[PDB]
């Protein structure tokens, strides 16, 4: 009956805890603890290449990111196992974060590069390997596209980490090409 | 901050 596996569940708990902390302590204070290394002296605090994905600055995006995390990530963990979801998550957070700060610096956050990796991965893995038992529904492809399109044309009030989203998508596509050559 |  329960849809979310342990990894799916633990990532949602972490995001909520961080989000609470950003209300109590404020956004900037948490960014300093968790953002991508913003100084050379912090290049070995290894959590920071991943913990940027846990911070949200707006209610609307924590909602939608956790929604597709819960749905897509939940599907990957249930059909492909926990470790597989873990790997997609870590690599996508790493590389999306890399491409983002390269062209825009380190002050970004959100779990959406990981989400876009999951979209791409679920999708292409279903397209190229239907036996796997995962598939990106058409309704979702549309919702995803509109959301992306909104981000890229700035239809939210916010500043968007587009590099990280497109990077994220790319990673998930690549991983699914590899995985689907069995 | 920029969101992803
Ligand atoms: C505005 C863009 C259009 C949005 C439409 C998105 C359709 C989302 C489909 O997800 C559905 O979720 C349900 C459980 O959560 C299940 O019935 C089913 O397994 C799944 O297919
Ligand atoms: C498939 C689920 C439907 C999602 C419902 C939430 C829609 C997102 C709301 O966006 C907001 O809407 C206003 C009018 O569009 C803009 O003026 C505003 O700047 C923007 O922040
Ligand atoms: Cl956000």
């Amino acid at each position: 009956r329960e849809r979310a596996g342990p990894v799916t569940w633990v990532m949602m708990i972490a995001c909520v805890v961080v989000f609470i902390a950003m209300q109590i302590l404020g956004d900037q204070e948490v960014m300093l603890w968790l953002a991508w290394p913003f100084d050379p002296t912090l290049k070995f605090e290894f959590w920071r290449y991943f913990t940027h994905a846990l911070m949200h600055f707006s209610l609307m995006h924590i909602l939608f990111n956790l929604l597709w995390w819960w749905y897509l990530g939940g599907a990957v963990e249930k059909r492909l196992g926990s470790g597989k979801l873990i790997v997609i998550t870590l690599i996508s957070a790493l590389l999306s974060g890399y491409v983002q700060q390269k062209f825009s610096g380190p002050w970004f956050g959100g779990l959406s590069g990981v989400v876009y990796a999951l979209m791409g991965y679920v999708w292409l893995r279903g397209e190229r390997d239907p036996q796997s038992g995962i598939y990106l529904q058409r309704g979702l492809i549309i919702f995803a596209l509109i959301w992306i399109v909104a981000g890229w044309f700035d239809l939210f009030g916010m500043s968007m980490a587009n590099g990280a989203h497109i990077a994220g998508l790319a990673v998930g596509l690549a991983m699914a090409f590899v995985d689907s050559l069995n | 901050f920029a969101t992803a």
